[PDB]
């Protein structure tokens, strides 16, 4: 079945558009991140990482 | 004419089949809150009234 | 990550989620309960009539 | 869970689940502090045999 | 808390919070039973020797 769209029709009946952006995280090679610079590394201290 | 709030109407209903996805086509909307109820399990539910 | 579009109809704009059912999400476009992104619907008439 | 659709189901029944695990854990509590008790009792009656 | 704003972290985290104190409580009252039972042991070796 097909939709006959009109503009008299108000709300409701008015067409709508989804966009959808869909992650999925997983214990995998991230292959994507974003713009964050990288540091170098240091051993045997006590530090954040 | 819908009736003033002062004065409302009501209608029970009962001795009858309980279709109810078939009201999408006779009256224009758009949020259908069916608090209580899911939409497509009304087919089954047996009701007192 | 994935990226997708699609068009539908104003009244079922909240029927793409998980958990939702009906004929316009049984059998065309339905969540996993898991679900996890960025839903985004806009009212498309200047472009979708 | 015939009564509504998974997403809030799962809602109402997380308090039950968690009533009912409370009401058994007082039931063991109350059995465990009366065993001990009663082994106390059996102690004597084995000292007096 | 990296995953999402403090609003609903907070609601997330409140589960865990009392899951936790549950868990605690337990250890601790399966503790002193325990050890109410070790004290009579004690007496009795103690009258013994």
């Amino acid at each position: 079945r097909s939709y006959g769209f009109r503009p008299t029709y108000g709300v409701g009946h008015q067409p709508y558009r989804v966009v959808v952006l869909s992650f999925e995280l997983l214990h995998a090679p991230a292959t994507v991140c974003g713009p964050k610079k990288s540091t170098n590394l240091v051993k045997n201290k006590c530090v954040n990482f | 004419r819908f009736a003033s709030v002062y004065a409302w109407n009501r209608k029970r209903i009962s001795n009858c089949v309980a279709d109810y996805s078939v009201l999408y086509n006779f009256a224009p909307f758009f949020a259908f809150k069916c608090y209580g109820v899911s939409p497509t399990k009304l087919n089954d539910l047996c009701f007192t009234n | 990550v994935y990226a997708d579009s699609f068009v539908i109809r104003g009244n079922e704009v909240s029927q793409i989620a998980p958990g939702q059912t009906g004929n316009i999400a049984d059998y065309n476009y339905k969540l996993p309960d898991d679900f996890t992104g960025c839903v985004i619907a806009w009212n498309s008439n200047k472009l979708d009539s | 869970l015939s009564r509504l659709d998974p997403p809030e189901a799962e809602v109402q029944i997380d308090r039950l689940i968690t009533g009912r695990l409370q009401s058994l854990q007082t039931y063991v509590t109350q059995q465990l502090i009366r065993a001990a008790e009663i082994r106390a009792s059996a102690n004597l009656a084995a000292t007096k045999m």
